[PDB]
């Protein structure tokens, strides 16, 4: 299905889907904002941001090319995608301003007004998204002083210090042939890839890049970045979860499955079979919330988010929903196994399996410069359909039962009780 | 090996409060025979049994 | 919500010793009150072990509390644990007052 | 249920009290009924004996027996006071019923 | 605490028999005349006890007419039975106007609660 | 200064952060003083329940 | 082939309490009745039946608990 | 429970005289520096307590940057003194920076309610 091979120096691997009317190519780099220092974060976001610039996206449209790119913790993309016949075009629009000739993007007055406008959608991004400046923060106070704590955005303070010499610097050290998959996905072929590949001589850059001095490490901790003006509150909380390559990676997922998300006015979110609506109902303690596995290379996240207007009964929210974990370690059924194993198999058939081909494009190339190749979705499935209850209740006894929190919060979240309280319902005295 | 010892003391709060009130017990019978054991032997020869001793000699 | 706070009794227990909000700056003066509530169930259970053995005459109020002290069984514990908690008891009383006469307790709201 | 449990622990407080308040007066009826009541005690085959000696204070029926009794005539009607107090806080919840036996959340009256 | 289900599951085979009914019909008939609610002026549904979540969902979803009927016939059972009177004999209910209207909504309620549950203790055969 | 920058914490933070390590260290003082608050409350509860078994006298003219 | 139902069963179950629970929480509440099973050996130490019948035949606590008081400096 | 116009018009009284603000205002600076609320971070007018309605009304018509300013003086306060330090000497309020202000809002407060409690006892002169 995904093939992948390895050039000169280069790892290229496709997903080729022939019933599909575009094609997408693109160079996948493998250091995200994990490889930043707190100096100079958002170098990766003005790299995304200059990459998609008016004079370099005019260039692109105007032979139909469409230009995408995406910033995570360890990676990160530059995708172009057209019609199935242009896929040379494409390569040669990356190769040609991307890749070789990058002095004409990295122009002053260009650097000016990508820097202006990513400020202001950091600035736009700090004080209006607050879901995700909670999960942010999650991130931030559960990996801190280690390289996983960093925003994806970066940081106003830190944005406005960068200069064209940073975006450079952090090109020599990191766009390099040994850091970098090139992705094909859309019904172009794999051999016409590599032959395309190897008939212009494409090379990005030849160092290597630099190993990072500490590894990530859990920090049981808490950040209140409390605003009594706001409506809800938002209200994040993770333990340490799996990173990538765990044996325990779909455990991780099916546990998070298990207790799935929620929406408070959608009515067939209020039926599902979960056993905490039954307690969050009576008296409408959410009005979402969502249960997450973020994993990553060093570490991972495993948690949930809510948001809630019932700012009086903030720390019953928590207590049920952590109350709620311990059955988990000691009494998880046979059905909420099953039903977690039929709705994960549906929610990564989803996110694999959809007609986007950026998206198939952004997830092959992670996973292919993670672990050099690419888990198909029946071997995936296969390892879904293993998992029995010992399983859970084995990795909820590592990871769960008893372990340091870490908790983010904004809005009113003064009904939110202290980190102590919180962390003493993780285990509850055998009753 | 900390997670073994963890895993079979601390994990279950049933095993934990056993241990608790094992542990009371057993220190509750010898710490009143240490005491009283020091206690007669810093009293050495002013208690009743070595009185008796020695008016039986 | 919580069975603690929907009960009748456990929401009062909850909301006077487990929920209840207190301020986070303040020390160790504040646990005189708290030791004044020892020290009455110390005098109140006390006081019942001896009072099931002593005598309220004239002719036997001595001589009771001495067959309390002589040979009922911890007899002398309770005695003793009766007066001198009852001294200690307005020792800490004493600290309770001179606690809110320093801190201002006695002002506008309370 | 909770307001007709605790009517429950009223009633056997009650009758606890008033079996003490008849053997303090200690006529023939007070003390032959204190040794048939405490002597049912003694059926309890372990531990039966012991706890009817730490109830008699000694042997039978005499002054230890009387004193505890009087001290417990007097401690168990506060007790109970304590127990109306919980009793009128678990009524008051859900409010008093009616003859009727339908709601009567409908006409109500100060 | 015996819920309407079953009830009505004795009632409808008792009902549907030849023998059964002809002879336990006119016994509930009597039941129900000495049993004296309709001097009062109730129907039997004013008379349930409604402090479960079952009979608050049945009053929930009970139309506003019926509601209104139902309250003044409470609150006029209150203020006769403060009189220790009865209801003047034009004012009591006939047999024909006691008739069952929160049943259908109990029943529902019941069959919805009673299918909440078996699909939490729900078990699958693999 | 950004608020995704936490302060110094490394004057407070233990150096080797192991979870059962730790874990049990803060459950033994715990456990130690619950086995001792134990015993003391069974010799203070049978301190007083000893003050009603019956008296010297009465055992002497048993 | 291709699945038109979902054939299932419910077990047995009493309202909150199934059977479930009870397999999960049997060999812990086992642990409970020990543990309060050993409180109770504490909180009866020292009551001298349960002296004499229990705890005066461990193999290295048992000469622990009895005196040995001669039988001639007791009045009684 | 003394009033702040008392308080004002003692010490406007003391301040424009020429021989006691003299004498009386280094006494004064002695006292501030000696009483050490400014070691923990505190300017004098979030001492003032606030829990009568005078106080309130002063501070819910204080502007908005300034009640933010002081609710973390406050929370500062409460943490420093629950670790029973001190703030270090950078972070101490200086002379210059211990102004009053609350005191407009406390005054005007004063005034009004002053006002309003002669209107309500007032009595025509017929
Ligand atoms: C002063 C007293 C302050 C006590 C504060 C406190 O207990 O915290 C409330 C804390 C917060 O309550 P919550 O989070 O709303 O309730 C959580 C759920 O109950 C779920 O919580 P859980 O399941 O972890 O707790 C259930 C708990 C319930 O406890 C029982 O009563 C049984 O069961 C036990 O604790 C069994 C303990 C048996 C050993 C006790 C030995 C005594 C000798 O709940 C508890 O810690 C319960 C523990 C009971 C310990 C106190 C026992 C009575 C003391 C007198
Ligand atoms: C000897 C003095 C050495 C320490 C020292 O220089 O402290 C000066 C220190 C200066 O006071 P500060 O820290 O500016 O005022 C804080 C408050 O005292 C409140 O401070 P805090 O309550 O956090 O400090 C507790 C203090 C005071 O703690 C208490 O007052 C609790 C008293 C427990 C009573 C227990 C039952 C009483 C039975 C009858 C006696 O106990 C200590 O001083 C422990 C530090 C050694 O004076 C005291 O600590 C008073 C100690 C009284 C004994
Ligand atoms: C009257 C006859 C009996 C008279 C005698 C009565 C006994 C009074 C003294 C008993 C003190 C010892 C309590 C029992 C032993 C003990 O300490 O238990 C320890 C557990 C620890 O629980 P934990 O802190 O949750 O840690 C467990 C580890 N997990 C499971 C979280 C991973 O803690 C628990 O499970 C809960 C213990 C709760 C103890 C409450 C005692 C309160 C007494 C004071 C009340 C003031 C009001
Ligand atoms: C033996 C009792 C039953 C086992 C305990 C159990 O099973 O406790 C489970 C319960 C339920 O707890 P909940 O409110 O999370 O569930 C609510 C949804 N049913 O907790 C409690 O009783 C509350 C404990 C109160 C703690 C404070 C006590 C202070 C006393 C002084
Ligand atoms: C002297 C004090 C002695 C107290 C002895 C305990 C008596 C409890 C009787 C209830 C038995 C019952 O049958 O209770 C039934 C209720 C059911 O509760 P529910 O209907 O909410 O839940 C229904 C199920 N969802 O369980 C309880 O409430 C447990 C109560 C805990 C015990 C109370 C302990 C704290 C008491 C503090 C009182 C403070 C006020 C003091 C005066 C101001
Ligand atoms: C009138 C007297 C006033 C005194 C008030 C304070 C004394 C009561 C303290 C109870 C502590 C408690 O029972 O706490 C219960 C805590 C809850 O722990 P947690 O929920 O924080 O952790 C939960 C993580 N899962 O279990 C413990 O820690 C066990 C150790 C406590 C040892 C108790 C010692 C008893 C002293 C008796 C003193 C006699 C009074
Ligand atoms: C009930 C209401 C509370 C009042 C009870 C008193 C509490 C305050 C006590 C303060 C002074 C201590 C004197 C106690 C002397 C004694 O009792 O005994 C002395 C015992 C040892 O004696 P022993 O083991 O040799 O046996 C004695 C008979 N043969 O020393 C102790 O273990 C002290 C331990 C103190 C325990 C504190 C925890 C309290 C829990 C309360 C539970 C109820
Ligand atoms: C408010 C708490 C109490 C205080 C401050 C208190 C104070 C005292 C004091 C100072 C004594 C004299 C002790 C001595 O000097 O030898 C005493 C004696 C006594 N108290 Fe209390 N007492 C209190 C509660 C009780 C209660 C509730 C009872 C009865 C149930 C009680 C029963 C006795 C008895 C029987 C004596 C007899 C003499 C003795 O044994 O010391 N006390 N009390
Ligand atoms: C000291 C004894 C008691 C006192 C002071 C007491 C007090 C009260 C009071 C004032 C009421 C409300 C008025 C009323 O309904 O009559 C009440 C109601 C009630 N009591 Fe008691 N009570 C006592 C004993 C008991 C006992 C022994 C029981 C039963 C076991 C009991 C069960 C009830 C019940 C069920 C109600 C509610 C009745 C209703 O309103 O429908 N009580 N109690």
């Amino acid at each position: 299905a995904e093939v992948t091979q390895l050039s000169n120096g280069i790892v290229v691997a496709t997903e080729h889907n022939p019933s599909a009317h575009t094609a997408s190519v693109g160079v996948v780099f493998g250091s995200g904002a994990a490889n930043e220092n707190p100096y100079n974060n958002g170098v990766s976001n003005l790299w995304k941001n200059i990459f998609l610039s008016k004079e370099n996206s005019a260039v692109a449209a105007k032979e139909g090319l469409a230009l995408s790119s995406n910033i995570s913790r360890d990676f990160q993309s530059y995708i172009v995608s057209s019609l199935p016949g242009s896929t040379d075009k494409s390569l040669d629009f990356l190769n040609q301003s991307f890749i070789q000739q990058k002095a004409n993007l990295l122009s002053s007055s260009n650097f000016e007004a990508t820097k202006k406008s990513v400020l202001k959608q950091v600035q736009d991004f700090e004080e209006n998204d607050h879901p995700n400046r909670v999960l942010e923060h999650l991130h931030s106070t559960a990996f801190q002083n280690t390289p996983l704590s960093l925003p994806t955005r970066g940081t106003l303070e830190s944005l406005e210090n960068l200069v064209v010499a940073d975006l450079e610097s952090f090109a020599n050290n990191h766009f390099l042939n040994s850091n970098a998959v090139v992705v094909g996905t859309g019904n172009i072929k794999h051999e016409d890839l590599v032959n395309s590949i190897e008939s212009k001589n494409l090379s990005l850059q030849t160092g290597t890049k630099p190993v990072l001095k500490k590894k990530a490490a859990f920090l049981g901790s808490e950040v209140r970045l409390r605003d009594d003006t706001l409506p809800k509150a938002w209200i994040s909380l993770a333990v340490e979860g799996e990173p990538v390559n765990s044996p325990n990676y779909f455990v991780a997922k099916l546990a998070a499955q298990i207790f799935g998300s929620y929406n408070a006015f959608e009515p067939a979110s209020r039926l599902q079979g979960i056993k905490l609506l039954d307690n969050i109902q009576e008296y409408q303690l959410c009005d979402n919330f969502n249960h997450f596995s973020l994993s990553y290379k060093d570490s991972g996240l495993w948690g949930f988010s809510t948001a809630t207007r019932n700012v009086t009964m903030i720390d019953d929210l928590i207590h049920f929903t952590l109350k709620q974990w311990n059955r988990l370690t000691i009494s998880v059924t046979d059905t909420e196994v099953e039903r977690a194993k039929s709705l994960l198999k549906l929610q990564l058939g989803q996110l694999y399996e959809s007609g986007n081909p950026v998206n198939d494009a952004n997830l092959l190339g992670a996973e292919v410069l993670i672990k050099g190749s690419k888990l198909s979705l029946g071997e995936a499935f296969k390892k879904i359909d293993a998992i029995t209850v010992k399983d859970v209740k084995a990795w909820a006894g590592k990871r769960l039962w008893d372990q340091d929190i870490a908790i983010a919060g904004t809005g009113q979240i003064e009904g939110l009780l202290d980190y102590m309280r919180i962390r003493s319902d993780m285990s509850m005295m055998r009753w | 090996s900390f997670s073994s010892l963890y895993k079979t003391f601390f994990k279950r709060n049933a095993v934990f409060v056993g241990t608790i009130f094992a542990g009371a017990f057993v220190f509750q019978t010898v710490f009143d025979t240490a005491i009283t054991s020091w206690y007669e032997n810093h009293n050495k020869g002013k208690l009743w049994k070595d009185v008796k001793a020695r008016i039986a000699a | 919500m919580a069975f603690r706070k929907s009960n009748v009794y456990l929401s009062l227990v909850n909301s006077y010793i487990i929920d209840s909000p207190q301020p986070s700056s303040i020390n160790y003066w504040w646990n005189m009150g708290s030791l004044l509530g020892l020290c009455l169930v110390i005098q109140i259970v006390t006081g019942i072990f001896m009072a099931m053995h002593y005598s309220s005459n004239i002719e036997l109020a001595f001589s009771s509390v001495e067959h309390i002290m002589r040979d009922v069984h911890n007899g002398y514990i309770l005695r003793y644990l009766h007066a001198n908690g009852a001294s200690f008891f307005f020792m800490v009383m004493f600290m309770h007052m001179a606690k809110g006469l320093y801190y201002g307790s006695y002002r506008s709201p309370r | 249920v909770t307001l007709w449990n605790v009517g429950v622990i009223i009633f056997i407080l009650t009758i606890a009290t008033a079996f003490l308040g008849y053997c303090c007066v200690y006529g023939q009826m007070s003390h032959w009924g204190a040794t048939v009541i405490t002597n049912l005690f003694s059926a309890i085959p372990f531990v039966g004996n012991d706890i009817v000696s730490w109830l008699w204070g000694g042997f039978s029926v005499s002054n230890p027996t009387i004193q505890r009794f009087f001290a417990l005539h007097y401690l168990v009607p506060f007790i109970i006071a304590a127990m109306v107090i919980m009793h009128l806080m678990a009524l008051h919840i859900h409010g008093s019923s009616n003859p009727l036996g339908i709601t009567g959340n409908l006409d109500r009256i100060p | 605490p015996q819920s309407f289900t079953s009830i009505a599951r004795i009632g409808d085979y008792i009902l549907k028999s030849p023998v059964l009914s002809k002879l336990c019909v006119p016994v509930a008939n009597q039941f129900i005349n000495l049993a004296g609610y309709k001097k009062l002026g109730l129907k039997f549904d004013d008379l349930i006890a409604e402090e479960n979540p079952i009979m608050q969902t049945a009053l929930r979803r009970l139309p506003e007419d019926e509601s209104y009927a139902r309250a003044y016939r409470i609150i006029r059972a209150h203020q006769t039975e403060l009189t220790h009177h009865l209801l003047p004999r034009n004012e009591w209910i006939k047999a024909q106007e006691d008739v069952p209207y929160l049943l259908p909504y109990i029943l529902e309620a019941e069959a919805a609660a009673k299918e909440k549950d078996e699909l939490d203790n729900i078990e699958v055969s693999k | 200064k950004s608020t995704y920058r936490t302060p110094n914490f490394d004057d407070v933070l233990k150096e080797n952060n192991d979870a059962d390590k730790g874990r049990s260290y803060a459950y033994f003082m715990v456990g130690a003083m619950g086995l001792l608050s134990s015993a003391g409350a069974k010799s203070t509860v049978e301190t007083f329940i000893s003050s009603m078994t019956a008296t010297a006298d009465v055992l002497a003219m048993a | 082939a291709y699945t038109s139902h979902l054939s299932s069963k419910t077990g047995l179950h009493f309202g909150r309490l199934s059977l479930r629970s009870l397999t999960a929480y049997a060999p812990n509440l086992m642990l409970w009745g020990g543990a309060s099973m050993l409180g109770l050996f504490v909180f009866t130490e020292g009551w001298p039946k349960f002296q004499d019948t229990l705890y005066k035949k461990i193999p290295l606590l048992g000469p622990t608990l009895e005196d040995h008081t001669p039988p001639e400096d007791k009045p009684n």
